[PDB]
């Protein structure tokens, strides 16, 4: 437990912006094989 | 020893730190504890470092 | 050995098939991996007086050897037919004589060590192997000269009667050292099948491994410093040139015919990482450090022959090769530095990407406010249809008019905007007939030199964020016309009217002034300092998903009473406009509507700042509500 | 919120996304098991 608060603070919002960067591929891809 | 101070720096950063780290830039908290001063006291328990980030900008 | 025929058989396919096949790649006809005149051993009467003269024994055995180890058969010594094995073994006289035998199979090995590689040097020269396996079996040709010239003088040595067995073991030496240097060598190409650009690394691990023996290091430098030549030749096209003439396909980096009619300009998925790709096993385990220089020198050249002409290499100096120094390091370097340059000069002097990049950001992130107080005042009565009740080219024309009294008819490049349609509406995040505001948004054309920056991968995020701040700036208009309709003039409506109003219009001031212009800056500064197109792809794809995952979006629900405040924001009004123009153009089924909605709004608005408090810069959100004359202090908190 | 969820907010974003890369792993290579 060495967590700066900063590193937490500028970590939880790369993953998530990250995540979502994924997520937005998944609903185009989806329907580039179904539609 | 020099990219340490010419590309990075080191004795500047020594000084730096003796200055605020260490206390020694007796213009900086000496008014830093004068706008604090209400923070110093209030237990805003929750108040994070965002929140208390704007207060030292001031207080330069 | 019979196992050569399905060996090439299968590498002509791996060869032919990736090599587009408008010219077939060359091959010998059949006799040349027919005929045994070309291969050292040579293949398909003794008379011994009771084996009586020692000394002429001895004459024999070195007779015979001085065939023997230029491959041909003896009369006392011979060799075997089993070459199917990957080692020759030699038959000797059985009833030579003790110590002389053991002497003779004490130096058979060299003839052995050079059998593989007369037959290495016979088989690798064929078309299949890539060019530079050919050019190893090239390199050791010198040295099987060698072995037949020292193989020669011995001969007539032996003529005059001056030589004998133990001072063949000493002349022989080198030969056995250097021999059994290649033959080692050659059999790790076979075993491993580098049959490409990958035999390199063979050759530089067994290169420094002999680090300590000099005379052996030499013979292998030779064969480094020569084999790697054809390799080079392209790697100098490839870092000079956007340029690829591999006529195999042997070469770190590789083409795909990608961008063919089925896509052009990039619709939104995976160019530049199928375009040019490093075949990991092709690289010669000494380039690693800068493989990706080398593949984005080229990359970047390509897009330059393709789109601004210039073919113009840097320097185009040789990449010569050497153990341990720098040179190609440095060669490499400076390409990539060049390289990287000028098409950042390409894309940053005219069809400039910055100019392009200013006007999307008056018309999407709307900046260009002036723009849309005509535009969609011209436009909401047509948007006031469903969908599939819309006239299109109408509304182009709509567009390219308001684009006319407005300081947007200033730009080179106003002429791309394009009105298009979104199905699913901001219901999009993972009925029909609620349309116009709901399904509305622009688009830009883009041009090979732009669409590796401006694609739908960006755009779409564009979209999505200018679908989000339209739709406040329309509920904002339908709120303000409420006082002017306006004008028994019921207080009740009119102080819950500059209530919600102060939540629209201040989600308003934020998105903006927090976070586009803001981050916009930074992009500014970032594209400005970036030194080629990778970091300016970076800097673009970072500030876009800054801008998006900071203005509600992004959120697992949606913040999902956002939608909500949204929802009764416009039912809102349109009941308040219904009503004042009945009123005077009931209050008892009025009253309901104000009632309802104070009430509504509180637990929606309330609720928005309680479903916000998960996160606590951000904070900034409650700072222009809890700022005066509060009625968020309607909450006692949490 | 509390120090006691930083570290788990971590944990829980990040295998988030490996679970929102789990599938399209599938959903990318289905792109050529199409055809």
């Amino acid at each position: 437990r060495a967590r700066n608060m900063k590193d937490f603070e500028n970590q939880i919002t790369e993953l998530k912006k990250e995540n979502f960067n994924l997520k937005l591929r998944i609903y185009f891809l989806e329907e580039r094989m179904q539609q | 020893l020099d990219v340490l101070n010419k590309k990075y720096s080191l004795l500047d950063h020594m000084q730096a730190m003796r200055r605020y780290l260490l206390l020694g830039q007796g213009d900086f908290i000496r008014h830093l504890m004068d706008l604090l001063k209400p923070e110093l006291v209030r237990p805003a328990t929750t108040l994070y470092q965002h929140n208390l980030t704007g207060i030292l900008e001031t207080a330069v | 050995l019979q196992q050569s025929l399905e060996l090439k058989r299968k590498m002509l396919r791996d060869k032919q098939n990736k090599k587009n096949s408008g010219q077939h790649l060359p091959i010998f006809p059949a006799w040349v991996y027919e005929r045994p005149a070309l291969i050292g051993d040579f293949l398909i009467t003794a008379l011994p007086i009771g084996t009586l003269p020692l000394a002429s024994q001895e004459s024999a055995v070195v007779e015979d050897l001085l065939y023997v180890l230029v491959g041909v058969d003896g009369r006392y010594v011979s060799a075997q037919p089993l070459a199917g094995r990957q080692s020759r073994t030699f038959l000797v006289d059985p009833n030579l004589d003790l110590s002389i035998r053991e002497l003779v199979h004490r130096i058979l090995p060299v003839a052995a060590s050079y059998s593989a590689v007369t037959r290495f040097i016979e088989e690798k020269s064929s078309f299949e192997y890539g060019q530079v396996n050919h050019a190893l079996a090239a390199a050791m040709r010198t040295l099987v000269k060698e072995h037949l010239i020292l193989v020669s003088q011995l001969e007539q040595l032996h003529r005059q009667g001056l030589l004998s067995l133990q001072k063949l073991w000493f002349y022989i030496q080198p030969a056995m050292r250097t021999m059994d240097i290649l033959a080692s060598l050659a059999t790790s190409v076979d075993k491993g099948e580098c049959l490409g650009g990958s035999t390199l690394s063979l050759l530089h691990d067994r290169s420094f491994s002999y680090t300590g023996d000099s005379q052996a290091q030499e013979l292998c430098l030779y064969l480094t410093k020569a084999a790697s030549a054809p390799y080079f030749e392209v790697l100098e096209k490839w870092i000079y040139r956007g340029i690829i003439h591999d006529p195999y396909s042997e070469f770190m980096v590789e083409e795909h015919e990608l961008r063919k009619e089925r896509i052009q300009e990039d619709y939104n998925d995976k160019y530049w990482d199928q375009r040019y790709t490093i075949v990991q096993q092709q690289i010669p385990s000494f380039l690693q450090k800068m493989a990706d220089k080398i593949l984005s020198t080229g990359k970047y050249l390509n897009v330059v022959r393709e789109c601004g002409h210039d073919v113009t290499c840097p320097v185009a100096k040789e990449i010569i090769y050497t153990l341990k120094e720098r040179a190609y390091v440095e060669q490499i370097e400076k390409a990539f530095n060049y390289a990287s340059k000028v098409l950042l000069d390409f894309l940053m002097e005219e069809k400039e990407l910055v100019a392009h990049l200013r006007s999307i950001k008056r018309y999407f992130l709307m900046d260009q406010g002036d723009f849309f107080v005509h535009f969609m005042d011209l436009a909401e009565e047509e948007l006031r249809k469903p969908v599939e009740d819309i006239t299109p080219p109408r509304l182009e024309a709509l567009l390219e008019l308001a684009l006319r009294m407005s300081t947007a008819n200033t730009d080179p490049f106003k002429d791309d905007l394009k009105i298009d349609l979104m199905p699913h509406d901001l219901i999009t995040q993972l009925e029909l007939a609620l349309s116009g505001l709901e399904a509305f948004s622009f688009d830009y054309i883009v041009k090979w030199p732009l669409s590796l920056i401006i694609n739908r991968k960006a755009l779409t995020r564009y979209q999505m964020l200018f679908r989000h701040m339209f739709y406040c700036k329309h509920v904002e208009r339908q709120l303000c016309s409420v006082w002017i309709s306006n004008k028994q003039w019921f207080a009740g409506a009119f102080t819950l009217r500059q209530r919600m109003l102060n939540f629209v219009q201040n989600i308003q001031y934020y998105m903006m002034f927090e976070v586009m212009e803001p981050t916009w800056h930074i992009l500014e500064k970032n594209l400005k300092s970036a030194s080629n197109i990778d970091d300016v792809l970076g800097h673009h794809t970072g500030f876009l998903d800054t801008c998006l995952k900071d203005c509600m979006l992004t959120n697992p629900e949606l913040l999902k009473v956002f939608s909500k405040l949204m929802s009764v924001c416009v039912m809102f009004t349109n009941c308040m406009q219904k009503f004042t123009q009945s009123m005077k153009l009931l209050v008892s089924g009025f009253e309901a509507t104000i009632n309802k909605f104070d009430k509504n709004f509180s637990a929606h608005l309330l609720d928005l700042l309680a479903r916000l408090s998960i996160y606590s810069g951000m904070a900034s959100v409650i700072s222009r509500l809890d700022f005066n004359g509060f009625y968020t202090e309607r909450l006692e908190r949490l």
